[PDB]
């Protein structure tokens, strides 16, 4: 029972764990992302307004 | 020839196109043909459009001679690659350039057949291992995955499965003939070399193609590799024949499409991988199947391999080939070590085509190993490390594993009979170390026709066509039956009584290394 | 009046831009490309808009060979799909294009795809029972009339054979017609479906078809396997509606579905909240959901499989999945292999309307003694395994005969395969169904053995196989005595 | 005259299989009379026990595979192969007109113990082998008995008594 | 400095084996004469002492030449190591040597750090294609030449890929490892060096690496803090030429 | 409210569509603000005022049993105490199924009638002396 019961745990926190670190990861690449969209610069966009 | 555009920039392998004052409407998936000088072209395919005008292009060959001012034409038609039977005999590169070494054309991407033109699994896919033929039994047209951590025998299961099929298609008639095409994506070029002298030194290349996509190829020709071979199982399929698929590996496969997406800034996902890397994968194995009567009964089957890491399946790609395929095979390196070779976990692998694959003769053998190995769990999990157990359950059970233990693939007629014995009793009294030779001396000696006991008419091991009159009548029909029983029940007196004496007796040094290694002889050749 | 027409600005995967010379039509709105260009018949939704004039549009075939700038037709509406008796008998995609090559389909209407879902004037709060047949589901877990149920089930327990009884009890009892919706469905699979639907006489091809099929598979994109159970649930729609009945909605795995929603929230670009689930999650699943009620007009029921990532519940897609489901039907292989079929167990399945302010009041605490039952059995099972047998008390081995004849009687044969096994189905009542397990719970029947109840259903119809077996043994008395009598 | 066909999905299924028949009659070597079947199945036309038994009468009556030798050839795995299909994929089981082939070809091939076991075959399914075919088998079983062909050389030659891999030959 | 990779007719696979010396490598991973090594292993394990060994025990009877390649290696290990050669006299100036030594160590900055692989393959391929000879060539180690390129691609405007690395790391990897293989002229025995941050072999440039090597040795801090030196695990780590036929049965 | 759980999935859906910078489990940051504008109008007006109420009990899911989540600790970091319902007594029996441990009223001490106010100090302390009692001889 008392194996039972931290292996629960142990489960939880290893996925709990596991979703952060890829949560983690995933808002890494959105930032570099978006820092890259930063960068980059806008255009003109000439055209007739009259 | 007219061109379309001008190159723009280069990224590594990915490109990028700047259309011509003369606006021309270029399709989504085409070939694009770069002269990078007067002869030699780049060959190309175009990826993604943009508003203001411009072309995302995959380059497949000669990256380093691209600069920018080159003229850039369009062919207006998809990829395609030569096919027919002209190319079983040779390796090859997945734009159907012939590879060294010391007409017709197919689409890359075409799509699957729909339920209708399909039939269900039907007839067994033997790779001679013991282990997969019996619990896992492998479908023509069932794609099934392989799982492991790294140096486990994934390749060596993939390529067994290729040499079993010298034997017998050489036999059969060539409409039956599963043939075969290896896929090798970011594989080093001396496992090709080393695959391609294997195979030309047992003759296995007759009946098996090789597309090759190396580390030092373009990423998207490793991207592409896959498809190359699954079009030249297409007009296997529509012609009827078999054909199997394998694929080492689609991880690689996996990051060289990340690669190619995330240089053409396409949005990025979980691994970094983008989103339409699952329909990535459907677009492939999807295209795996049992045709219908209706279209010929061709077939062709897949076994595409997955590298782990750490034993994990959580893994997205893991987790989306085991949503894809049907059934799987997951080679452990904890079992590896332990002298299991093949190192399969059976609980872990399944195989949803549980009979309707297997013989006559196969679904009896395979469901009493099944109503062992559940028991055998059960208890050996239970038991100590020191305890003795003597049980019917525990001794077929060890002596099962012990037959699955062996390098290189079985004959069928060797298969079953050497598991027959297990399954009603006769292989009890032999002991754990002994087995293998046993089985060396049940299949290829013949202990009663040395010794005189010639009391059976037609049942002997060394015919080697009465595996087809097996697979027909099974061994539980009456003529088979007691001939069966008799020669099994010799051969296990004649064992146990010269042979099993004799070794115990070899009480030396040198004689019980010279036996080891007689026993460690037996496990490869058997 | 004429009809809009675009051109092609971009194409990116699954993601085209159409850029117009007028009003840009509403967000789903279908867009048509001849097939003379990529071969094969081509439609985009509409999804997002860029500007006054551009309309990014998801594809739900492939693109390929599609030139730029080439003329593109508005439908004028979204996605229209047929409905009717014809429909029945038949495989239709997201589009209603039928994919089974058996002809077409001769119907007279054709209602679009994304209806929003009953007003609350048009519920129903009443939450109703739905009389499923079976007396597993019916004690442990009632099926309610407009509810979502969860079926946990791998391969070989028995998941097909429950969901085509499924299908033939409620066309037979409610007089109802079913639809099936396939995911991201293995195409190997859906051969062995659609051949045991014909096996089983469920789709009688020269006769009357009962469940409407719609496979979107694992070879196509994610913004059609996306917009599949729309499909499905616009065929039950039809049903619910038109025809005023009752309806099972299967659904193959949520988990695909939800996969298949985050491919297109990828594709269009949307940030990943969580481990690659969409942002939209909720949103998405509930427009789904929400249009699955009951009315004052008919029922849509849906039996929705779940793949559970890593035997993990907290992950958020199984978790607002169980935020909506009603009752949850496991499936285990240890049950399965010990006999019993449908291979339910009941303790660690669960249900909503285990309430006798919904239900009556009798089939609730009958149900309750039943688990409390099986509870202790289960109890007593592993004091038995460690002491054994007879260190129980008299009381214990009487309750624990009960719990065997309980879970024996569970085991129900199945018209689905009375052709395969032979053995005949039974449709049994719910009020005979209590009165049975009430019988057996005071005692009142306990003198039929344990092995009686094996693959049976109803006392009033075991007791004939009761007496089979007295006869029988009997019959083998009277021989063995007269054979040795003779000698 | 022919009884009506019909697919898995319930599609109706052609029965005119003559002129394939001869197509596979003319078939100089048993490879290109299997190569038939793929046009059968393609024009919705299977093969019928006929047919199959004209493709076992080629398998007998041609002499090779193909135009060049081939490694490994066997005529007898061939015609199992064709009745595992037609046992197993399609159902149809063969008849004495066919098990009549299989043991004209044991008993070209000498092998009495497979032509045993085809006897004890048809024997248990309820056909009448020939007299003359088992009299043949009964034949070249006593000419073998009588030249030692009854078991291999190989098979007879000593065990060793050594335990040594080289020995054993492995 | 670039060149294309060896065709796989002008390759060559020949099964010979290497006598180190050492005893877990005699046994469990025998080195091919040829082929290509791979010390995986953290920081503070002992590759660099490892190769330091293997450097002593073959290039003195190697008849051949050798190019020992540091790249973000530590400065003190590379005098060190200038050091030992020329006390050992296999640098010898006045005389004549047999061994090539290139460093871009960790001062250095990450174009130089990326393309010291490829000059200290320059060097070698030389000594293998013109000049017919067997060539050693260690090199210490891969992981800098990853990360120098994954410090770069950021700047570059690639989108990262998952933990931290360049998307083009297959690639980028694959680049080398096909140059570095034995032909037809002659052969590179080579060795490499990785580092396995935090011990995760979970990490994709080890996972990417496995493949592309021949003795895949691999280091692990729970045996070396149990005072067994070479901290090698025998479970962990296996070879490719540890076949029945290519080595003795016994 | 029920629930805020999914106010903060839906502010969160608006977010991520607005590119705005993410933070712990996918929230934005300002989810705290979100609930603090919603939570701190309610509140017990001043005679000055007219002395009247808004009363607010608000509902939240958690995740196997887990308080240390992090919308969970950020509600129970503005709200004036908790009651805890665990599936664990909900499954055995126990319904409704309040944890009194990881339960707490902070103020309701105050405006507990003194009837119910010793009632309620009795089974305190008689609660306490069972949870001790209850777990001590673990069946032994
Ligand atoms: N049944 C067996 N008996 C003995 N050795 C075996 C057996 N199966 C595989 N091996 C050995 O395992 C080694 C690696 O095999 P294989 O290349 O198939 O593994 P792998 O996982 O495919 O490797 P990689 O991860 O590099 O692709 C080979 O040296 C082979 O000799
Ligand atoms: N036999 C041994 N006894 C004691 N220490 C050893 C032994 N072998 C190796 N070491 C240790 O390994 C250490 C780390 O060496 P180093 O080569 O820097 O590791 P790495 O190559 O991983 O950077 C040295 O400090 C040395 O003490
Ligand atoms: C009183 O009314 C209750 C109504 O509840 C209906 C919804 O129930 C949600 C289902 O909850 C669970 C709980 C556990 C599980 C297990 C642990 C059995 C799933 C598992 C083994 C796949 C991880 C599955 C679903
Ligand atoms: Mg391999
Ligand atoms: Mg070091």
């Amino acid at each position: 029972g008392n194996i039972t019961g931290l292996m629960q745990l142990a489960d939880y926190t290893y996925n709990k764990t596991r979703k952060e670190l890829i949560t983690a990861e995933l808002l890494e690449i959105i930032g570099t992302m978006t820092a890259m969209h930063a960068g980059k610069k806008v255009g003109l966009k000439k055209t007739e307004f009259w | 020839k007219q061109k379309i555009g001008f190159v723009h920039g280069i990224d590594g392998t990915i490109a990028t196109i700047a259309p011509a004052a003369s606006k021309v409407t270029v399709p989504y998936n085409t070939v694009l043909e770069i002269a990078v000088s007067a002869t030699n072209i780049a060959n190309a395919l175009v990826f993604n459009l943009e508003k203001d005008g411009s072309i995302g292009v995959i380059l497949l060959d000669n990256i380093s001679e691209v600069r920018s001012g080159q003229d850039v034409y369009a062919t207006g038609s998809l990829l395609k690659i030569p096919v027919g039977f002209h190319m079983l005999g040779k390796i090859i590169n997945p734009l159907g350039k012939e590879i060294p070494t010391g007409t017709k054309l197919g689409l890359v991407e075409e799509m699957a057949p729909n339920i209708v033109s399909r039939q269900p699994v039907n007839y067994n896919l033997l790779t001679g291992y013991k282990v997969i033929d019996t619990l896992i039994p492998v479908g023509r047209g069932q794609r099934e995955l392989i799982l492991g951590d790294r140096q486990t025998g994934k390749t060596s299961i993939a390529l067994s499965t290729i040499l079993n099929q010298t034997k017998v298609n050489n036999e059969i008639l060539s409409k039956n003939n599963v043939l075969s095409v290896y896929v090798s994506i970011g594989q080093r070029c001396s496992n090709v070399a080393r695959i391609h002298r294997l195979l030309t030194e047992y003759d296995a290349m007759k009946y098996c193609t090789i597309v090759a996509a190396t580390a030092a190829d373009p990423a998207g020709l490793q991207y592409l590799a896959p498809y190359a071979g699954t079009t030249l199982g297409e007009e296997f399929r529509n012609s009827g024949r078999h054909i199997l698929l394998v694929y080492d590996d689609l991880s690689k496969q996996a990051v060289s499409y990340r690669q190619i997406s995330l240089l053409l800034r396409r949005p990025p996902g979980r691994e970094a991988y983008p989103g339409d890397v699952f329909y990535l994968h459907s677009r492939l194995l999807e295209r795996s199947a049992m045709m219908s009567p209706q279209k010929g009964s061709g077939s062709l089957t897949s076994l595409p391999i997955v590298e782990t890491l750490s034993n994990d399946v959580t893994a997205y790609i893991v987790t989306n080939v085991i949503s894809i395929t049907d059934g799987q095979i997951y080679l452990d390196a904890k079992l590896f070590t332990g002298g299991q070779r093949p190192a399969v976990n059976i609980g872990l692998s399944v195989s949803r085509v549980g009979s309707s694959a297997q013989n006559k003769a196969m679904k009896k053998v395979g469901g009493a190993l099944k109503m062992l190995m559940g028991e055998y769990r059960k208890m050996a999990g239970e038991q100590t490390s020191g305890s003795q157990n003597v049980s019917p359950v525990m001794i077929r059970g060890a002596r099962c594993l012990q037959l699955f233990n062996q390098k290189g693939p079985s004959y069928f007629m060797d298969a079953i009979v050497a598991l027959y014995a297990v399954t009603n009793g006769y292989m009890d009294d032999v002991k754990l170390q002994y087995s293998k030779f046993y089985e060396f001396l049940l299949l290829n000696k013949d202990l009663p026709v040395l010794y005189g006991q010639v009391n059976n008419k037609y049942f002997y091991m060394y015919n080697k066509n009465l595996n087809y009159f097996i697979r027909y009548f099974g061994l539980n029909h009456e003529i088979l039956e007691p001939e069966l029983k008799k020669y099994i029940e010799i051969h296990t007196n004649l064992f146990l009584d010269n042979y099993q004496s004799r070794m115990n007796e070899l009480k030396s040094d040198e004689d019980l290394v010279q036996l080891k290694n007689l026993l460690y002889a037996c496990k490869r050749t058997v | 009046d004429v009809k809009q027409v675009g051109y092609v600005q971009q194409i990116i995967g699954a993601v085209v831009d159409v850029t117009f010379t007028d009003s840009v039509p509403p967000v789903l709105t279908a867009l048509t490309v001849d097939a003379k260009e990529t071969g094969t018949l081509l439609t985009m939704e509409i999804v997002q808009h860029l500007d006054t004039k551009t309309a990014r549009c998801i594809c739900m075939s492939s693109t390929d060979m599609l030139r730029l700038r080439t003329p593109v037709v508005n439908t004028g509406s979204q996605i229209t799909v047929p409905v009717g008796e014809a429909t029945l008998g038949r495989i239709f995609n997201v589009m209603g294009d039928a994919i089974d090559q058996r002809g077409p389909v001769k119907n007279k209407v054709r209602w679009p795809i994304h209806r929003k879902a009953p007003t609350l004037a048009e519920q129903s709060g009443k939450d109703e029972v739905l009389v499923t047949g079976i007396k597993v589901i019916d004690l442990i877990l009632p099926y309610c009339k407009g509810g979502k149920i969860g079926l946990f089930g791998g391969a070989g327990v028995g998941k097909t054979v429950i969901i085509m009884e499924l299908i033939n009890n409620v066309a037979k009892g409610h007089g109802g017609y079913s639809v099936f919706a396939g995911v991201g469905e293995r195409t190997r699979e859906g051969t062995d479906l659609y051949l045991e639907m014909m096996g089983s006489k469920v789709i009688d091809l020269q006769g009357d078809s009962k469940c409407v099929l719609v496979y979107g598979q694992m070879n196509e994109p994610p913004g059609a396997r996306a917009r599949v159970a729309q499909t499905a649930l616009t065929m039950a729609e039809y049903f619910r509606d038109e025809a005023g009945q009752d309806v099972l909605l299967f659904v193959d795995n949520v988990f695909r579905f939800t996969q298949a929603n985050s491919e297109v929230s990828a594709l269009l670009g949307r940030i990943p909240a969580a481990v690659g689930y969409q942002p939209t999650l909720a949103e998405d699943l509930g427009m789904l959901q929400e249009r699955i009620t009951s009315t004052v007009k008919g029922s849509i029921t849906s039996v929705q499989a779940v793949y559970v990532p890593a035997d993990d519940i907290t992950d958020p897609a199984p978790a607002t999945t169980f935020s909506h489901l009603d009752a949850t039907t496991v499936l285990s292989r240890s049950v399965a292999e010990a006999g019993i079929y449908p291979a339910v167990e009941p303790l660690e399945c669960a249900s909503r309307i285990m309430d006798p302010d919904a239900i009556d009041v009798n089939h609730y605490n009958v149900a309750m003694d039943i688990v409390e039952m099986l509870t202790k059995y289960k109890e007593l099972q592993d004091i038995i395994a460690v002491l054994g047998i007879d260190e129980l008390s008299e009381e214990d081995k009487l309750i624990v005969d009960r719990a065997r004849k309980v879970a024996k009687f569970m085991s129900q044969p199945f018209a689905v395969a009375e052709v395969f096994t032979g053995m005949k189905g039974y449709y049994v009542q719910l009020e005979d169904c209590v009165s049975d397990f009430g019988s057996l719970l005071m005692g009142q029947c306990d003198n039929i053995p344990e092995m009686a109840f094996y693959m049976v259903g109803g006392l009033d119809s075991v007791k004939e196989k009761a007496a089979k077996m007295a006869a029988e043994a009997a019959a083998m008395r009277e021989r063995a005595r007269k054979a040795a009598e003779a000698k | 005259a022919g009884g009506k066909r019909y697919d898995l999905f319930g599609y109706e299924v052609s029965v005119a299989t003559g002129p394939f028949i001869e197509e596979i009659k003319k078939a100089q070597f048993y490879d290109d009379a299997g190569e038939v079947i793929v046009k059968m199945n393609l024009a919705n036309t299977p093969p019928d026990l006929q047919t199959y038994n004209a493709v076992l009468e080629r398998i007998l009556n041609c002499k090779s595979k193909r135009s060049q030798p081939v490694k490994g050839e066997n005529k007898f795995a061939a015609m199992m192969d064709i009745l595992e299909e037609m046992d197993a994929r399609s159902g149809i089981k063969p008849n004495a007109e066919s098990w009549g082939y299989v043991l004209k070809e044991l008993v070209q091939a000498g092998d009495f113990r497979l032509g045993w076991v085809c006897i004890a075959g048809m024997k248990s399914l309820g056909i009448t082998p020939d007299q003359a075919l088992v009299d043949a088998n009964e034949a070249n079983a006593a000419k073998a008995k009588a030249a030692g062909t009854d078991f291999p050389a190989y098979l007879k030659k000593a065990a060793p008594e050594s335990f040594d891999t080289k020995a054993w030959g492995i």
